[PDB]
């Protein structure tokens, strides 16, 4: 994708996340886990039910209409019928054909964007007391317990709690 | 055609409010007996052959 994170820096989709399409997992004092982040998972399923609403939308209703079956031989003005009716549906085909395909390939970024996203905020939050190791993870240089974990998760992380001893670790 | 050489060829005239019909004959003629009341809307027709259902 475009942004580099799915199949790219993120090496690989977790199929244990099971109640979320984005997420932390995350090795501490305390142990190990996983928590689907919520905000990115519904704002990736709100964009996509967007674009299928407008998609599955109103059919058009039609009532009469031509003929499109024959059963004699007719000449010109049956000719011209058919014609008609061939090119309307080889340019609805052609409609179908690249509708999906623009949907799915922005479908797919936006995805891919919603995962850079969420990367890039989480380290925005860690300011100077991670490092970003590459391969989407964030080594965190000062003790992190569960609590301090989920202050990361819901965004109410405070780096200057932890600068002093993150700064020493670092780079002393 | 069930014992017929002959055939009827069939025509229709549309007869607008404030105009008038005239039918003038001196043979052969299939007269109407009256008028079908003509209607604008979302009817049509359709050949098929599958049954209808509830
Ligand atoms: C964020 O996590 C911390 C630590 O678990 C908790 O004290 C706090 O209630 C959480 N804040 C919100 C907004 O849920």
């Amino acid at each position: 994708g475009l942004f580099g994170a799915i199949a790219g820096f993120i090496e690989n989709g977790w199929e244990g996340m099971i109640d979320g399409w984005y997420g932390f997992r995350h090795q501490n004092s305390e142990g190990t886990g996983q928590a689907a982040d919520l905000k990115s998972t519904q704002a990736a399923i709100d964009q996509i039910n967007g674009k299928l609403n407008r998609v599955i939308e109103k059919t058009n209703e039609k009532f009469h209409q031509i003929e499109k079956e024959f059963s004699e031989v007719e000449g010109r003005i049956q000719d011209l019928e058919k014609y008609v009716e061939d090119t309307k549906i080889d340019l609805w085909s052609y409609n179908a054909e690249l509708l999906v395909a623009l949907e799915n390939q922005h479908t797919i970024d936006l995805t891919d964007s919603e995962m850079n996203k969420l990367f890039e905020k989480t380290g925005r939050q860690l300011r100077e007391n991670a490092e970003d190791m590459g391969n989407g993870c964030f080594k965190i240089y000062h003790k992190c317990d569960n609590a301090c974990i989920e202050s990361i998760r819901n965004g109410t992380y405070d780096h200057d709690v932890y600068r002093d001893e993150a700064l020493n670790n670092r780079f002393q | 055609v069930r014992g017929l050489s002959s055939r009827i060829s069939i025509y229709w005239t549309i007869v607008k409010p404030g105009d008038v019909l005239v039918i003038n004959s001196n043979g052969n003629l299939i007269a109407p007996r009256g008028y079908f009341k003509m209607r604008t809307g979302k009817s049509s027709i359709m050949r098929s052959d599958a049954p209808i259902d509830t």
